[PDB]
């Protein structure tokens, strides 16, 4: 119990936290990877001077901070602003002690091992938690769907990543990352949306953009005769009701937003889609192992929870593999939390407690040692 | 120290993005050492951002805020905001009033209560109690701005109090008959000092909807006997009927302390 309670996990994000306890089947505390930094001088009524703010209070408070992303595309570009949405997870969200909690961390694909060595570092030296782990995300993915071997294609809300794991050692070679995530997803709905002949003008015209390509975004099979089936007008329409009365009306755009995954020239990206990319980091692996990866398309991550993705991906990789191969595209329902479940699974498992870093190894061997 | 209370309708992020209307609102504002502004609409607080913008623009301590979160058991809400100049005075302390919120709470939008320091005054402490009231509620929650000052005075012992607000105080929404029902009004503590006479709103309506009430004997030694009175900012700034009512329906109410 002493660690069994006890093993926290972070999974740090470039739009969302996700945090929690080993054991629990779900993230505890989940919150924008903000830090606020007041505009002006001034107080709230009853509170004093803050200097900084973070989560939620910074997005709510917006208008009169400068608002800071911490980890842009995956990696900690800003430690001083990541230090800050750590004590805010351990001390206020999950309101642990951090000196007596084992903390299970991910990091991302390519990781900078410098960096893997500096929250290490600051994991041990300015939280003094007793031991820790860095696992990488796609990694946890694969594993929170029972398996050891397969592609994790991962999307979330900066970067897209493929990244092949076999036996469970993820493929440094055959990784591939896309630039495109669900934040470069809403603001083209945004524009979408606004050339329908609409205006998100106010700040709550601005984030409920993001909850209409949420709830009402659709990826659709035959994105063809979708845009053909549009115009005939079907009952394919959906209206969604603003914070006020304001009924807006979405038909079509609601999937002409997903397709921009699969056409990354929707948005003056000259790269290619998902789809290709899944396959090119396959035509880049070992060919005994091209048959396992193509059984095992495991998906995770919020931007790849639109419907019907998991079909369009089925057909498409389908149709550029020999067809001699089996395709099979794995997308589980609690895939925006896929990352945090594995990593509450492996570090509440029996096993792990001998991979667990402890002071006793850093102190002794530098941040070397977690490094790996 | 020129101080006022200034309820400007619906305050918000449309409002602040006319040039010409945001040019006024921050025109007036500059005329004060210490501005109450009511109707607050503000979410995210893009608004109250870009009037800060505004005034700090050249110094960035031209003003400092106090602003409360949403208030409403109406639940369609709005905020407190003051800006004062921090060369002038100080904020020693704050605090939310307790109404009790349940079905008791006694109102829509609770006071903010900040305590100032002042150096260049003869009162050199006291705190402002500012009210919004609903305007169909306006008899009880003047009269319960009673209990508020008690409270001021059992936290931090102070006489020196001025309330003042969008009191709905004036024609239909308190008559002759009801202000014997006000406390505020029977007791002697509390000199009123926006009378009955004036006219606050901006609309063709005579009222004295807004009000400037003290308490505290240095207080009100220090009120500079007839500088209460509203500012006509249409007639002052040469505006239309229909500028003056794009600003707001309702017009500051300013008072100068020595
Ligand atoms: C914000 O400020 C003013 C005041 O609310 C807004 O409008 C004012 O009143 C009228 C009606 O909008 C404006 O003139 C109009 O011009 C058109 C063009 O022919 C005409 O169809 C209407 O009959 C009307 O006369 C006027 O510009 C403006 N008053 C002043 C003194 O500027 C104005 O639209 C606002 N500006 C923005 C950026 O929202
Ligand atoms: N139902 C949904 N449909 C589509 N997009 C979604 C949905 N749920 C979440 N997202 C989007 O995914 C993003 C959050 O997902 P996620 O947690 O996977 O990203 P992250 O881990 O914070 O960042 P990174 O890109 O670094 O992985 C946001 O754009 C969010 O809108
Ligand atoms: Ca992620
Ligand atoms: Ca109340
Ligand atoms: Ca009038
Ligand atoms: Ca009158």
């Amino acid at each position: 119990d002493e660690d069994e309670t006890t093993a926290l996990v972070c999974d740090n994000g470039s739009g969302l936290v996700k945090a929690g306890f080993a054991g629990d089947d779900a993230p505890r505390a989940v919150f924008p990877s903000i830090v606020g930094r007041p505009r002006h001088q001034g107080v709230m009524v009853g509170m004093g001077q803050k200097d900084s703010y973070v989560g939620d209070e910074a997005q709510s408070k917006r208008g009169i901070l400068t608002l800071k992303y911490p980890i842009e595309h995956g990696i900690i570009t800003n430690w001083d602003d990541m230090e800050k949405i750590w004590h805010h997870t351990f001390y206020n969200e999950l309101r642990v002690a951090p000196e007596e909690h084992p903390t299970l961390l991910t990091e991302a694909p390519l990781n900078p091992k410098a960096n893997r060595e500096k929250m290490t570092q600051i994991m041990f030296e300015t939280f003094n938690v007793p031991a820790m782990y860095v696992a990488i995300q796609a990694v946890l993915s694969l594993y929170a769907s029972g398996r050891t071997t397969g592609i994790v294609l991962d999307s979330g809300d900066g970067v897209t990543h493929n990244v092949p794991i076999y036996e469970g050692y993820a493929l440094p070679h055959a990784i591939m990352r896309l630039d495109l995530a669900g934040r470069d997803l809403t603001d083209y709905l945004m524009k979408i949306l606004t050339e329908r002949g609409y205006s998100f003008v106010t700040t709550a015209e601005r984030e409920i953009v993001r909850d209409i390509k949420e709830k009402l975004c659709y990826v659709a099979l035959d994105f063809e005769n979708e845009m053909a089936t549009a115009a005939s007008s079907s009952s394919l329409e959906k209206s969604y009701e603003l914070p006020d009365g304001q009924v807006i009306t979405i038909g079509n755009e609601r999937f002409r937003c997903p397709e921009t995954l699969f056409q990354p020239s929707f948005i003056g990206m000259e790269s290619a889609g998902i789809h290709e990319t899944t396959y090119n980091s396959i035509m880049k692996c070992d060919i005994d192992i091209r048959k396992d990866l193509y059984a095992n398309n495991v998906m995770s991550g919020g931007t790849t929870m639109y419907p019907g993705i998991a079909d369009r991906m089925q057909k498409e990789i389908t149709a550029l593999a020999p067809s001699t191969m089996k395709i099979k595209i794995i997308a589980p329902p609690e895939r925006k939390y896929s990352v945090w479940i594995g990593g509450s699974i492996l570090a509440s498992l029996s096993t792990f407690q001998q991979m667990w870093i402890t002071k006793q190894e850093y102190d002794e061997a530098g941040p070397s040692i977690v490094h790996r | 120290l020129k101080i006022a209370a200034f309820n400007i309708r619906t305050f918000g992020e449309t409002k602040m993005s006319n040039a010409t209307l945001a040019s006024y609102i921050v025109r007036i504002v500059r005329r004060y050492d210490i501005v109450l502004i009511q109707e607050v609409r503000d979410s995210h607080l893009v608004a109250v951002g870009k009037l800060l913008d505004y005034l700090n623009q050249d110094d960035p301590n031209t003003y400092h805020y106090v602003v409360s979160e949403p208030l409403g058991r109406n639940s369609y809400k709005e905020r407190y905001l003051f800006l004062f100049r921090p060369n002038k005075v100080s904020v020693l302390d704050t605090y939310q009033y307790d109404d009790g919120c349940c079905g008791n709470d006694s109102f829509s939008r609770e006071p903010a209560v900040v305590k100032f320091s002042s150096h260049s005054t003869k009162v050199k402490e006291f705190a402002i109690v500012a009210l919004h009231s609903a305007p169909s509620d306006a008899v009880a929650e003047i009269n319960s701005l009673y209990d508020v000052y008690l409270d001021v005075q059992q936290k931090w012992h102070l006489n020196d109090v001025m309330l003042m607000g969008d009191f709905n105080a004036d024609c239909s929404y308190v008559t002759s008959s009801q202000w014997s029902s006000i406390r505020l009004r029977t007791s002697s503590t509390f000199q009123w000092l926006i009378p009955d006479s004036a006219d606050t709103t901006a609309t063709s309506t005579n009222c004295a909807y807004d009000r400037i009430v003290v308490a505290g004997s240095l207080l009100q030694s220090s009120v500079v006997p007839g500088s209460a009175a509203p500012f006509d900012f249409q007639a002052a700034y040469g505006l239309s009927n229909e500028m003056a009512l794009a600003i707001s329906d309702h017009y500051p109410v300013e008072v100068t302390l020595t």
